[PDB]
């Protein structure tokens, strides 16, 4: 399945791509409501103080091992974190209907995998705060909404997933 | 005032966004936007302070700090009274008329409840500060006659889209045991003596995806099982269960009822983590948790509690009250026909239900050296009013699967009527 | 006249509505001039430090009595005041003519009235800083302008006035 | 260099927005906006500091702090050298050409003046920091020949729309007395002895809307009356005058001239507050202020000063110099015909004016037990050149109303010519 | 040539106009790259701390002499410098091509000249930070660009030059 | 790996904008912009800190602080690790599809090099923080198959438009002398004794625009001349050279080669400043710098080094290796024909070149009391393969001008072949 990688034996650091949203954190930031052709805007600033990394270490790969190996091949998110970056989304509500849009942070999924016989034996995971994503739906006080709109039970990528690796040495 | 098909425990319900108080208590302001002009109202977060609203029915246990911890367990909300998220509205007035732009602060309503036996014994409402509401419309006439209007009743109104998402959380007052190694096809867990003082959860993962039969050696007490929401495809080790401290749990199947002699049959995936809640065993003799992979069509029962029926050696009605599954889910009953086995000998039975409606399937349970096997004996499209009798071989065992189609009461009653 | 209310005897707190502009304060903030299709934008931030409430107490209703009774039924403007809110207006000057627009704060008019026989006997007034309002006029160095454009001699509401009450007890 | 039809006192005149100094001393910057590009200049108030400009003809009395206090009294301006109001300009260049965007700082010009007898004795100009000016135009050629041009004269130019709003303010050096209770139909106020040291104002409100005759017991000295701008419909108490400390006053009617024996007739509304300015009474005998509601068409004189004419018992010219009302306003003269009354007996009169033109109305003042009444005797559409004589009953009293139509001089002269 | 002025003998202060860009400082601030219809925006804030004046004194006219004589007739840039002013430029990249735009500060050129017989004998120069200017060009990894686009070897004015003077006395 | 037609010294090369590291090490973020929605990424400079990147081949001399000083000398860059310049991107998605917005940080690449004899002996790359890159495109499918791809090699890629601007700077380790007074038509400068320890530059300006012959009394050593970029039309004094401390210098003409006996002929403008670099004179006898205005068509050689040829009194090949001018520029050679002058007597010559191609012009140098004069004897459109001989009058002097048209090697070889 997801553990079958065509790679020589050994440890690797993998960039699973930008655009990952986390489980059930969908509405942690709040939602915005507008109507009748009005324009709604929502944005943020992933200032270090706020948006923080999520680590999922394993016996072979601890927090430090993950960070250093990631910031070595890919973007050093620790240095970047000291420089405020902003992002916004805007959408215009429909003629005579209501609009609802909510925001959630996006991340970059990094993995530290242990390959042994073309199958992942161990897997560490890191989510680096990236930017944000908004979802919108038009509505009225009577409409029923698919709950999938509001809830994401399993981590996923809103963009195409990736698999860019580099064998770890030493 | 509706039925909630869940086991006892704690739940965090997201009841929607767009909530705001009455009498414009959350009104930020109104702009009169003259024709051919643009108006804009902004929440720039020049200050990151927000003001949540809280209400509880039990301040000593369901305190705001406690509720916040639950909300964190359920949705992983980090910040409660601060925000760096900006929101802003912009509207341009047509060339023919003026526009009125009203902006209000809003809240997302999260309800924390202590659910016990189909009843809510405690309740707290937490109003998480949200990203506002903007109402634009034709500007009213400055001459419109002033109408004396009575202030509305103090309270909240819902402005956002309909939403009701139930997320259950590990009861923080019950300990969590862990089965470190991915359980193989067969496994037996010895329930620690702590179980004598309070229920506990057992966290584990199966080494191989498939269907499993889980139970205690006496099919008592009944077991409940959950999935750790979001636990799939994160950190993983083939020889060790990586914990994520995920306290958000999805109810798979199980019951609280004490006498409910039973065992579970559920579908389990290795890339996920699960929790089995063992009730408090007020005994002094060690209990066990037995896991067993099951091959064969026993999977037909997949994700269901199989209740072993007692006292069948009499004639007439044979009722069994149990917590009803939600519409679309199963609840099974196992029947070993009273008497001795010899094909010929049989007894007439009539399967029915009383509170909730459903679809039934009757199976013949057969033993083999390749696991169990089921043989469909018949199907029923109306259990509430079923009168069709059926003759079952004495000494044989049958399983009857009910799929709820109508949830009228918290409990569903199964009646294995014996015609003879 | 304005003192004839159809209410039982007793004291009341009344929300006279948002959108009130004060007497002769029309140009206290300044004016903006643009031309030839340019876009002019003016905005502000009613930060506590700046925009402050205007009280008009009576013998029966003093400042404190007014505040508490208002913040009890309606929006608590004291709490709100600590959170900076912004607003802006923009307009495009005409092809080959000049545009002038000026800004002034809007308020919410609250009243504490004493009713005795269906006529107001006493009346206290409170103006809570709300947002702002702009007025614009096209012009040239020769045109004469109606002075009503620049001056408002009597408090008024730019929106429809309101009368939402609640009897005061104790 | 124009006539200002107002009584002596202080005035704050808003002379318009868009003022800026010459030689680009207020130029913020210029942007060259290439075609298919947008340019923008912003004053974000990252610093709330502004730099006002001030100029006075008497630094000891009309100091900047003093002028600012006046401006506060007139328009209630709160902040003078700070601002949180942002302004910004945005322009997009066409696809065919480049655009030049010039932005300048601007000021609103408020002029403070001490007006005495049709003359300005002191003057201060306060330039309140405004919200800028933006000039966009076709970008000039970088090759356009450089033309040596002499710097302009140091000074200000007006860029905004024409504006000239006169707001008078209570003279801060004259005390304010207050008639706490809403005056009924009849009321007499005893002028405090402080009036011996300087003029004072008397703040009051009428209990019932209507026309009132106000005066001193000897019809001396003359009285001036103002309305407190913005005083209507704010705090109110039926048994008490609620003060608003409103120092902005609108001149209704009245004169400063000492010998002007007279009384006032004005329309008063209960929802407003008023100020009567009593000149300094350099005497030792107590004076009084008499208020009297008037029913009947005496209201025809509504908002006017009625000058009682003296020395009519001679033939020929009878001049009376008085401060002229503004175009459209009234000024009345009362005439008691010299001689004894007996219908038959009469005297020939010719009413005229000299400096300013106007429309006249001649009334016969009649007494009744239902108040006063006026009977129109005739109307005149040209007073400056009126020669039409009229015979008036001896011993009878007439009132002649003048409505200014042409304001040529500060003073208007009334001539009650006596043909015989 | 440039030293021939038709003025009486004596010293003068001259406003050579706004819109001057300095030699080879073209790209000191950086460049921006965008594509496919995206909108690119670049702006700044000439906060005192940053943008500073450039003096070019002569024997007869020293730094102080230049400043005082300039701030006397024309805009006092020293007072202005304490108040943050901003400016921005925006441009939309073409359908399927890349856009590059870079920013550089603009100045106001002031001169103190010594006239003797209708020819400038001495000349002091002052550049006061004004606002900014952007230059843009569409491109692709193969195109050759005229280097004049990137480099300005001699001070020049992007607007029409000026010559507004005033004789200096004392 | 291309020829760099410049004298020895320091150079700062702006190699372009848009540089960023591989493997998304400069990726700021990606936004998924749903149809009918707008996305925006901003660098608001809420912090003015930037992070430059540096790389040097000699850390002891070409340190980052040193390189920064060079960059300052070349482009006058003020801030290296801070910025107040904001940049932001905005994109709106069509109604039919979703858009992907990727934004990266970028850098402008400035290369510092120590160029010696057609070779780079030291090198430093400074990456000045720039204003970003934004890539918008159709959003990829969340289902697109994941392709295992190897990480790229660590490094930089160029994203901006092609750019390569060479700016030379005064060698900071060589002193700068100054000729305070604008040199008249004739001037002689005595080279200070410091020249014995290291080369120096001499800063000066001509009083009158025109062509000048510059040289040492022995036409040795060779001189190089530069223009101070940006020095024109700033501060000026007719009797004094106003310094600007401009260290950015534009190479006009000159050579480094020791034996190159020569003098320069260049066009000079009074509104500019110039630098003449005098090599180190390892002697003890005072040297001089002789400036001389030249009237006449000697200007044909304008901006060129005139190499006086030696050892012409033999037959056959006569080579002369010298640093080649860049394509389009000149390099001259002066020939005094071996033998005594008497019109009739002549010698056959063949002018050619070996490494680089060019266009030649042969002049007859004539003396007059009105300066020098040139007479065109012939022109050559192919020097590399020229075989056309020409007879020159013995005892006479000729100048041969070469205009490079093809720069194949760092050095160009001139061959004054003697047929007889
Ligand atoms: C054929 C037969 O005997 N069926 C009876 C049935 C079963 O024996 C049991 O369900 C075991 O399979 O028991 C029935 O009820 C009798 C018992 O009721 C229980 O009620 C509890 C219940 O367990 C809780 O879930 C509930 O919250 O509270 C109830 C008490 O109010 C008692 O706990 C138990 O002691 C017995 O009294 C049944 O309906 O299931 C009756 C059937 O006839
Ligand atoms: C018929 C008749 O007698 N009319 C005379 C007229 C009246 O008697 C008064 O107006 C009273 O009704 O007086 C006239 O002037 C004489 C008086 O002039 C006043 O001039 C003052 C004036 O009061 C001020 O307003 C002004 O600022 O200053 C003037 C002085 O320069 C004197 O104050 C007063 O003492 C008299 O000299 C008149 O024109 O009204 C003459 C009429 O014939
Ligand atoms: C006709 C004739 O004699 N021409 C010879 C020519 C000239 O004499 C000189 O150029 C003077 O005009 O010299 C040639 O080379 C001999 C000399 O070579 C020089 O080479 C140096 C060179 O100067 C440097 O620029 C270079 O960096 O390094 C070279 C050394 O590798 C020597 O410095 C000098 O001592 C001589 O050996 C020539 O090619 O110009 C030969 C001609 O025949």
């Amino acid at each position: 399945s997801i553990n079958n990688v065509n790679l020589a034996d050994g440890n690797y650091v993998v960039n699973r791509g930008d655009g990952w949203i986390l489980s059930r954190q969908n509405q942690n930031l709040g939602g915005n409501i507008s109507n009748n052709g009005c324009t709604a805007i929502v944005g943020d600033l992933r200032i270090r103080e706020t948006a923080t990394p999520y680590y999922y270490p394993t016996a072979s790969f601890n927090e430090e091992y993950i960070k250093n190996n990631v910031q070595n091949v890919f973007a050093n998110f620790t240095e970047a974190s000291e420089i405020p970056i902003g992002f916004e989304f805007s959408k215009t509500a429909p003629s005579n209907k209501s609009l609802y849009m909510y925001l959630q942070y996006t991340y970059i999924r990094y993995e530290i995998i242990k390959v042994l016989q073309n199958t992942v034996t161990e897997r560490a995971v890191l989510y680096v705060p990236s930017l944000g994503y908004v979802k919108s739906i038009e509505f009225n006080s009577e409409e029923q909404i698919d709950k999938n709109f509001y809830f994401t039970s399993q981590d996923k990528c809103i963009l195409n997933e990736k698999f860019i690796y580099k064998k770890i040495d030493d | 005032q509706t039925i909630l098909p869940y086991p006892n425990g704690l739940y965090v319900i997201n009841k929607g966004d767009g909530y705001m108080r009455t009498n414009d208590k959350d009104l930020i302001g109104t702009l009169l936007i003259e024709s051919s002009t643009s108006g804009s109202i902004i929440q720039p977060r020049l200050r990151n302070t927000t003001r949540p609203l809280f209400n509880t029915s039990n301040p000593t246990i369901f305190s705001q700090e406690y509720t916040e911890a639950r909300l964190n367990d359920a949705f992983n909300i980090q910040l409660f009274n601060t925000s760096t998220t900006l929101f802003k509205f912009v509207e341009e007035a047509p060339t023919n008329k003026n526009i009125s732009m009203k902006v209000y602060n809003t809240y997302e309503k999260y309800e924390l409840i202590n659910y016990q036996n189909g009843n809510i014994d405690d309740k707290a409402e937490y109003y998480l500060p949200s990203l506002g509401k903007c109402e634009v419309s034709d500007a009213p006439s400055p001459q419109a006659p002033v109408v004396e209007t009575p202030v509305d009743q103090d309270g909240f109104i819902q402005t956002g889209p309909n939403e009701n998402i139930i997320v259950g959380v590990i009861n923080p007052s019950e300990n969590i045991e862990e089965i470190s190694t991915p359980i193989p096809d067969d496994y037996t867990y010895n329930i620690p003596t702590s179980i004598q003082n309070n229920a506990c959860y057992v966290l584990f993962k199966v080494n191989t995806t498939g269907v499993y039969k889980i139970t205690t050696k006496n099919n008592l007490p009944p077991l409940i099982i959950y999935e750790a929401i979001g636990s799939s495809n994160r950190n993983m080790n083939s020889n060790n269960l990586s914990n994520d401290n995920i306290k958000a749990i999805k109810y798979i199947t199980g019951l609280n009822r004490s006498d409910a002699k039973s065992y579970l049959i559920v579908s389990l995936f290795k890339d996920k983590n699960y929790y089995i809640r063992i009730p408090q065993i007020s005994s002094s003799t060690t209990s066990q948790l037995i896991f067993k992979r099951e091959l064969g069509n026993i999977s037909d029962l997949a994700d269901s509690t199989v209740n072993i029926l007692d006292n069948l050696n009499t004639s007439g009605t044979h009722y069994y009250t149990r917590q009803s599954p939600d519409v679309g889910n199963y609840i099974s009953y196992q029947l070993t026909i009273p008497g001795d086995f010899n094909n010929i000998a049989s007894s007439i039975f009539s399967f029915r239900t009383r509170n909730n409606q459903g679809i039934g399937t009757l199976y013949r349970l057969t033993e083999s050296i390749n696991g169990y096997n089921l043989i469909t004996i018949n199907n029923y499209s109306d259990l509430l009013n079923n009168v069709e009798p059926i003759s079952l071989l004495n000494g044989a065992t049958y399983i009857f699967r009910v799929k709820v189609t109508e949830l009228n009461n918290y409990n569903i009653i199964f009646d294995a009527y014996r015609n003879s």
